[PDB]
């Protein structure tokens, strides 16, 4: 295996292979953020679908000017 | 009058000969007496224990340390890897 | 017109670059054994 | 030095300059910034005398040139004459012969540096002044020469500078003495 | 244990009292990764270059040589007015002083190879560095003047670039930045 | 036009200086029979 | 850094100047400022009361600083700088000789024409007087000038 300056520079970034946090780690935080992301995606989808009308918003070409 | 017959060039030649003779005559006079007088030494009104005064004059540390390239890499690491974010650091292996 | 130098700024590269390299060469030059060799070429390097 | 201390005669406050000893003529001990320490005193003495001997002739000349002019030359204020003679080439003749004498002199300075001749002695005593019969007089004369020289160099300097401000010749300034132009008349504010 | 200059930080290891002008201010620690002799030679050389330069900016404004184009009061403007060839002749003369002064050993590795405590290019015409105590205190002065001059020249150059006025003149007839 | 000229002058001067000082660096010693 | 030997030592160095600068220099300086200030104060007061014979016409009524701006044009000030500078170069030699080991005590130029300090004891009393008058003079001169800046008035005139 060749040793290089860039290889030694970036070696600690590729050093902790397989290192894991115990048990469920930060899974509830990930689930909460995923739930928020799902709600955000639903909001933006229903705005484009026109099933949701935010005030001051006009999903239309005529809104360009 | 032009060139080697111009009086201005004669004056310049005399000045140049004076400059050329300045080194032997006055260098020899300095060699005979070259401020080698026991009373001849500099004086400063500042106290010798003032901050910033070195312990020994004309210090030459050995510097058995890193090379110049490592220093340049350190100066570059100032701008691509400063110690700013290592202060905030978070606190097994899967089989 | 002397080197095609119509703008004085053209003389900053024509001098600084040869000097800087020479400075790199001066370190090579100071490292060499510079006593005279009675030979066709100097093998000391 | 009101507090008692060993010190130089001319200036009470300063110590006698080192390597400055009574032996050279006209030593009152004044070398406040040592120059003697930086360069050899004998080489410096040769200079004081050369400048002085040049100066003593120049003080006489600036005064004589005012009163009289050789007939062939025109009478002009002396500083003007140098310009006239330089165009004439008279000054080159003075420069050439003075340089030739100086080249012999420059060899003698080298001997002065390497022991050999005492500073400023060209052995020019054609007349019998300070002759072996008069040899006693030489020490005294030496003092006069440095003193006249020190004074002449100050005097010429003075005549030329005073002359430039006054625009008035030195003999004339003596007999008619006026303030630098405009001072009695001018009000700064 | 603690730098004098920066009490919070630690004394840079390399800095001990021996070099002059050492109040411990090497916060970024260049000292650890370069030769102090190289660094000092630069602290001195930039200052000596900007002791001549700072005096230069002030003198040029008050008095200018008789030759043509040496007449621009502003230093920055003058660089362009003066004949270009003359500026190169100065460059080269200075360049020779470099090689002769350093004896041709002109690089980080070799300059200090023989003696040459940093900055001892030998110019002590009036011996004033004979007393040691005197030398130790004069050396602080040079560094303190070198360090001030560096800051001063930068200020004068930048302030002239905005004002198109020499340092003394700008202080007279000072105008706020918006006017320029 | 001036900027292209100054870039070309910089590049040519750099390469010519490298050539000149490289052949000044005891090029004859860079042979396999050198001891 | 402050010890009893210097005359005038009441022990007052709050900012510790003595620690960084040779006392011999500091003293030579205090006397030199004092000797100048005493003369300056005297002059500013004298100038209001009397003027030399032709002076009023050339300079008119300008006083204090204003006179200086007018005086420089006369060149009276220059002669003063050139001559005072010539004395000062000897003074630089004197400080240098003193800083180099030398006999002269700070502030001694050897001017005692009337032989007033011939008694050793009387000299000490006079030395204290000289620092004290000088310290006062400097305070006064600064005051007269500042008073001038603000009131545009000469000090005797301000009293008038
Ligand atoms: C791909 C190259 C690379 C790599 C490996 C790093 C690596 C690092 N950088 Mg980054 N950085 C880079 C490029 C890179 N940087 C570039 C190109 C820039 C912009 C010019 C930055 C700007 C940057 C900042 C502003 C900071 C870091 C910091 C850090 C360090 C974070 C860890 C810590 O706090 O200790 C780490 C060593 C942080 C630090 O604290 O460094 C010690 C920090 O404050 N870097
Ligand atoms: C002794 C050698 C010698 C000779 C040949 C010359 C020749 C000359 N000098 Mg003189 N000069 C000399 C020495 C000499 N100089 C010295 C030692 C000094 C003092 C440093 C000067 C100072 C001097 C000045 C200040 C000027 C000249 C000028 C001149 C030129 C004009 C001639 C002239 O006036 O018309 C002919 C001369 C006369 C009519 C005058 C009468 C001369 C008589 C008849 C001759 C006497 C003998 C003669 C002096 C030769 C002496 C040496 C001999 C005994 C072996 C001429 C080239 C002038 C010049 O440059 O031209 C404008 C000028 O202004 N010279
Ligand atoms: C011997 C040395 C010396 C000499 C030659 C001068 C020469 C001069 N001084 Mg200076 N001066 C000197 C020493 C000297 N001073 C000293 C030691 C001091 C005290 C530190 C001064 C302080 C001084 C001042 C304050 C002034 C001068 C002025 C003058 C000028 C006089 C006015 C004029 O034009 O002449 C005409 C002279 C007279 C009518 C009087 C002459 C009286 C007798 C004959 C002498 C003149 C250039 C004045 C000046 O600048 O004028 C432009 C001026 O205001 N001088
Ligand atoms: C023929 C011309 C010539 C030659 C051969 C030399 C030779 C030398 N000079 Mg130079 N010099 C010359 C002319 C010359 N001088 C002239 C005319 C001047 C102006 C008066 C200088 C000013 C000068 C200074 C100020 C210094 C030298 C130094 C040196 C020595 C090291 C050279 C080296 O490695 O630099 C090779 C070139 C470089 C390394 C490039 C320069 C580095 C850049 C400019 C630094 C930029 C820093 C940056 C702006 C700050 C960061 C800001 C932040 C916000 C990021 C060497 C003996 C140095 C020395 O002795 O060091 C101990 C030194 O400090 N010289
Ligand atoms: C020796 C230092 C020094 C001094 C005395 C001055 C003087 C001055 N500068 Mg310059 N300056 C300097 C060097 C210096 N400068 C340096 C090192 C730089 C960076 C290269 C500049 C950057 C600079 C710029 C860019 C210019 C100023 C300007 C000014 C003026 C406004 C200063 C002000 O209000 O500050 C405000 C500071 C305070 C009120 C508090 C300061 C408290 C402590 C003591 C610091 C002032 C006359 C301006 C000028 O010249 O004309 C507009 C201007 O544009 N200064
Ligand atoms: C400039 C005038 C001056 C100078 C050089 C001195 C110097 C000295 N005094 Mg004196 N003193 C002065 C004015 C001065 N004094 C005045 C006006 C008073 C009356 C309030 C006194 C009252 C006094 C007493 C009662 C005593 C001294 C003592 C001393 C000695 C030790 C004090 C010390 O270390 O601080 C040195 C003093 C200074 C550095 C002055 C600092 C003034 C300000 C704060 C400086 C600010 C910076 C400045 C404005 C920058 C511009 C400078 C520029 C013009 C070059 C020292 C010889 C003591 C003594 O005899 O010890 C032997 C002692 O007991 N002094
Ligand atoms: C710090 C000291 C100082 C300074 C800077 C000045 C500066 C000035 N004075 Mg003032 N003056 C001083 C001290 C000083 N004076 C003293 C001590 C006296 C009392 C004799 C005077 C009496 C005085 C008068 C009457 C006049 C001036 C005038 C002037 C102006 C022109 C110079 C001149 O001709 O004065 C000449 C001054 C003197 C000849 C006094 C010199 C006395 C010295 C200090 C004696 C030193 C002691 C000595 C060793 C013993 C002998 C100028 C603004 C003139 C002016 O423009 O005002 C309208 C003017 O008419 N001055
Ligand atoms: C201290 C650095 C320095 C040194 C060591 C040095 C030595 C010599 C020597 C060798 C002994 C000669 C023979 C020589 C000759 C000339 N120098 Mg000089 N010279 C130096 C500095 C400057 C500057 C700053 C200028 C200058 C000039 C000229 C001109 C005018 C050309 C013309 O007539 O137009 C001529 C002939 C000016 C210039 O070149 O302007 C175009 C000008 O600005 N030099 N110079
Ligand atoms: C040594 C004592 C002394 C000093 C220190 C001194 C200083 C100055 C200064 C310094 C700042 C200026 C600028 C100045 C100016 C004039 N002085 Mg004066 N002067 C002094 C003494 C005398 C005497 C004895 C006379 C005199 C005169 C004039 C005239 C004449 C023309 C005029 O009145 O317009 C003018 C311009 C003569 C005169 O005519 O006085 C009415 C005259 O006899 N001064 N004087
Ligand atoms: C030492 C000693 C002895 C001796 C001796 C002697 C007798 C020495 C005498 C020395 C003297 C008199 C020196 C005079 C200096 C005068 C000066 C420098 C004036 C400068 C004027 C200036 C700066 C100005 C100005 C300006 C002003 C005011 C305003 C402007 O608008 C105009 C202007 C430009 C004019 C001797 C040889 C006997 C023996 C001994 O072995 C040792
Ligand atoms: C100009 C241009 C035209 C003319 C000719 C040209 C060649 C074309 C060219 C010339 C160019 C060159 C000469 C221009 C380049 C010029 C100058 C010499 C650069 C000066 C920079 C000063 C810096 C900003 C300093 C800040 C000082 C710090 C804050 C002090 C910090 C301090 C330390 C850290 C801590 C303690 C206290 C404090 C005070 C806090």
């Amino acid at each position: 295996a060749l040793r290089t300056r860039l290889g030694e520079l970036l070696r600690p970034l590729n050093s902790e292979y397989g290192k894991v946090a115990p048990g469920w780690g930060t899974t509830p935080i990930m689930g909460f953020v995923m739930l928020l992301f799902a709600v955000f995606l639903l909001i933006i989808l229903q705005i484009y679908n026109s099933s949701l009308i935010i005030e001051n918003v006009d999903v239309d070409w005529a809104s360009l000017g | 009058p032009q060139g080697f017959t111009s009086p201005k060039n004669h004056f310049a030649s005399v000045i140049g000969l004076w400059v050329l003779f300045a080194l032997p005559v006055w260098s020899a006079a300095y060699k005979q007496a070259g401020c080698t007088t026991p009373d001849w030494f500099g004086v400063s009104q500042v106290a010798e224990d003032a901050p910033g005064v070195g312990l020994l004059a004309k210090a030459a540390p050995e510097y058995n340390g890193p090379s110049f390239r490592e220093g340049l890499e350190y100066v570059f690491s100032f701008v691509w890897k400063p110690p700013i974010l290592i202060a905030w650091k978070p606190r097994v292996y899967d089989e | 017109e002397a080197l095609g130098v119509d703008d004085g700024r053209l003389l900053v590269p024509l001098v600084l670059i040869p000097v800087f390299v020479a400075l790199l060469y001066g370190n090579f030059a100071s490292t060499q054994d510079n006593e005279d060799f009675f030979d066709t070429y100097d093998q000391r390097r | 030095a009101v507090f008692q201390g060993d010190f130089s005669e001319s200036v009470p406050f300063l110590k006698t300059p080192t390597n400055l000893d009574g032996s050279l003529p006209g030593d009152v001990g004044f070398d406040p910034l040592g120059f003697s320490e930086v360069f050899d005193i004998r080489v410096l003495r040769e200079a004081e005398l050369k400048h002085g001997r040049i100066a003593m002739l120049a003080t006489l000349g600036y005064l004589v040139q005012e009163a009289y002019v050789f007939p062939f030359f025109d009478k002009v204020p002396p500083i003007q004459a140098h310009d006239v003679l330089v165009k004439s080439g008279g000054m080159s003749q003075i420069l050439l012969w003075t340089s030739f004498l100086e080249i012999f002199g420059g060899i003698a300075l080298f001997q002065t540096i390497q022991g050999r001749r005492y500073p400023g002695d060209f052995a020019f005593d054609p007349l019998g002044l300070s002759q072996g019969k008069n040899a006693e007089k030489l020490e005294r004369y030496q003092l006069a020469e440095i003193k006249h020289s020190r004074l002449a160099m100050l005097a010429f300097s003075g005549f030329v500078h005073q002359g430039f401000i006054t625009k008035q010749g030195v003999l004339e300034q003596l007999g008619n003495f006026k303030p630098i132009p405009g001072f009695p008349e001018a009000t700064f504010f | 244990d603690r730098s004098y200059s920066m009490p919070f930080l630690e004394r840079p290891p390399a800095l001990d009292g021996s070099l002059a002008g050492d109040v411990g201010f090497d916060p970024l620690g260049f000292s650890n990764y370069f030769d102090l002799k190289w660094l000092r030679e630069a602290e001195l050389k930039h200052g000596r270059v900007c002791m001549l330069g700072c005096t230069g900016f002030i003198t040029q404004e008050k008095i200018q040589l008789p030759l043509p184009g040496f007449d621009n009061k502003v230093a920055t403007e003058a660089f362009f007015s003066v004949p270009a060839g003359g500026l190169w002749q100065i460059f080269f003369t200075l360049g020779a002083i470099e090689i002769l002064s350093n004896g041709g050993k002109l690089a980080p590795g070799d300059m200090f190879a023989d003696g040459r405590a940093p900055g001892d290019l030998g110019f002590d015409p009036l011996n004033l560095s004979g007393d040691d105590a005197a030398l130790r205190r004069f050396i602080l002065a040079e560094l303190k003047h070198c360090r001030l001059a560096m800051i001063g020249l930068g200020g004068m150059l930048h302030q002239m670039l905005i004002t198109k006025q020499g340092p003394l003149d700008q202080l007279a007839n000072f105008q706020p930045i918006q006017y320029y | 036009m001036f900027t292209l000229k100054i870039v070309v002058y910089t590049t040519v001067t750099l390469f010519v200086s490298l050539f000149t000082f490289g052949f000044l660096s005891n090029d004859a010693s860079r042979n396999p029979n050198r001891k | 850094g402050l010890d009893g030997t210097y005359v005038g030592d009441v022990g007052f160095d709050p900012l510790g100047f003595s620690s960084i600068i040779d006392m011999r220099w500091l003293r030579e300086a205090e006397l030199k400022h004092g000797r100048v200030c005493m003369l300056a104060a005297t002059g500013m007061i004298v100038q209001d009361v009397y003027q030399f014979p032709g002076v009023t016409k050339s300079f008119g009524d300008a006083k204090m600083t204003t006179l200086h701006d007018v005086a420089v044009k006369q060149g009276s000030m220059q002669q003063l700088l050139v001559w005072l500078g010539l004395l000062e170069i000897f003074g630089f030699v004197a400080i240098v000789q003193m800083l180099q080991g030398s006999d002269r005590q700070p502030g001694d130029f050897g001017f005692d024409p009337l032989n007033c300090a011939a008694n050793p004891d009387t000299l000490a009393r006079r030395q204290l007087v000289e620092l004290k008058n000088g310290r006062l003079a400097m305070i006064a001169t600064a005051g007269m000038l500042h008073h001038f800046f603000i009131t545009g008035k000469g000090p005797i005139q301000l009293i008038t």
